[PDB]
């Protein structure tokens, strides 16, 4: 199964400065986001293999 | 027995009595509710509904300041919307009511506002900021410009906060019409009126208007006494409604122009400081459907009377102890009253 290496920490919006969420796993082929309930838009998310 | 008053036998024991008095409570306050119900949805709506819109307006005049920045003053930006999000959001908490210093409000959105405009905009080239924020005040940069929007804004969110303010206490007395506690001995001659007939075995005998009449302006004294106040509070909202729609949607062009203003005393300004350093028609509908509500208080025993099954003709009616051919004849409300002249002067002094 997937082992989270960079589990995202809660992140704090200061001066309207948009702050990325990281996330990093391994073994893993897919990761997505799954924010309040419903996933997260294909171009939202930025991969790094 | 302690209300049914036995002239002959009786069909029922103290224990019913008791039941009959809870039932007789129960009745009471549907009665009310029923009366109140129209009344407190109609506030309930237009509250909600003021609410959002007010809230609108503050977005949309959000969103203006924070585009126009980015379009004339893209230097300025992103601080520039630091500094309208912590002004807007201080207006809307003030809109709701929160204790926000409309004043320190303009001072801090200027305070804010002067630094960037000197570093990026007059003299291109953190620790030397507090210095700035001062010289703004100390040297009068912006000119009448932030009294003047002081004025304007603190003239239409205070007369706003408080028609919120109407709304809700209006709201909060309706709600509290029909959880009126009565006295004891109202209770007892409402058990009287309305069922005590069942105990003397009688089925479907009605008690007299009359002895309605007298119960109910027996125990409504104190409620009647709510109808001037609540008459006063009608007509001073319908003074109120008679703002801040326009004053927040031409904001943008006075701050502009007051950049501008800054702008151009910048030869004297860099040198000094290098050396120092449908709403109307929504609320029109309103207080014309209030003023539908304005005897509320004073036929509210008629109603009583008028939805309680009772013989009109006062013919073979129930007089409370015996069937007959012919009839013979504070602290919350002091509370209410309280809230009324309270928000009635605060009404009256606005306009
Ligand atoms: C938000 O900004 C956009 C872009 O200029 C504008 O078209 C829109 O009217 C604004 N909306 C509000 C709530 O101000």
């Amino acid at each position: 199964l997937p082992h989270f290496i960079e589990e995202p920490e809660d992140a704090y919006i200061i001066k309207s400065n948009p702050i990325a969420l990281r996330c990093k796993a391994r073994p893993a082929m897919q990761i997505f986001f799954k924010c309040n309930g419903e996933w997260v838009h294909q171009n939202e998310h930025v991969s790094e293999e | 027995l302690q209300v049914c008053l036995p002239k002959g036998p009786t069909c029922c024991s103290r224990k019913m009595e008791e039941k009959y008095q809870l039932t007789a409570r129960l009745n009471m306050e549907q009665l009310l509710q029923s009366a109140s119900m129209e009344l407190k949805f109609l506030i309930i709506q237009n509250a909600a509904v003021f609410q959002e819109a007010f809230e609108i307006v503050v977005r949309h005049a959000k969103n203006y300041t924070n585009a126009m920045f980015k379009n004339n003053y893209p230097s300025l930006t992103p601080q520039a919307f630091e500094f309208v999000g912590e002004f807007f959001t201080d207006v809307s908490l003030y809109i709701l009511g929160s204790d926000i210093n409309v004043d320190d409000m303009v001072n801090e959105l200027f305070d804010s506002l002067f630094p960037v405009i000197y570093t990026q905009m007059m003299n291109p080239g953190l620790d030397i900021n507090e210095c700035l924020r001062g010289a703004r005040r100390d040297l009068k940069v912006f000119g009448s410009f932030p009294k003047l929007i002081m004025t304007q804004v603190s003239k239409s969110l205070q007369v706003t906060r408080i028609f919120l303010q109407a709304l809700n206490l209006g709201i909060e007395v309706i709600n509290t019409t029909d959880h009126l506690k009565f006295s004891k001995d109202c209770g007892r001659m409402l058990t009287r009126m309305w069922y005590c007939s069942y105990c003397q075995g009688l089925m479907m005998v009605k008690p007299c208007g009359g002895y309605c009449n007298v119960v109910m302006q027996g125990c409504m004294a104190g409620v009647v006494e709510i109808d001037k106040y609540w008459r006063e509070y009608i007509l001073s909202l319908e003074e109120l409604v008679n703002d801040m729609e326009n004053v927040l949607l031409g904001l943008f062009s006075t701050i502009h122009d007051s950049i501008q203003y800054v702008q151009k005393n910048g030869g004297k300004l860099t040198t000094t400081i290098g050396k120092l350093c449908t709403l109307s028609s929504r609320r029109r509908e309103l207080i014309q459907k209030l003023k539908s509500f304005i005897n509320f208080y004073s036929a509210l025993p008629g109603y009583i009377c008028s939805h309680s099954p009772v013989a009109e003709n006062d013919t073979l009616c129930w007089n409370g102890q015996e069937l007959v051919e012919r009839y013979s004849q504070e602290p919350v409300v002091s509370q209410i009253i309280d809230k009324l002249k309270h928000i009635n002067q605060l009404l009256r002094t606005m306009s």
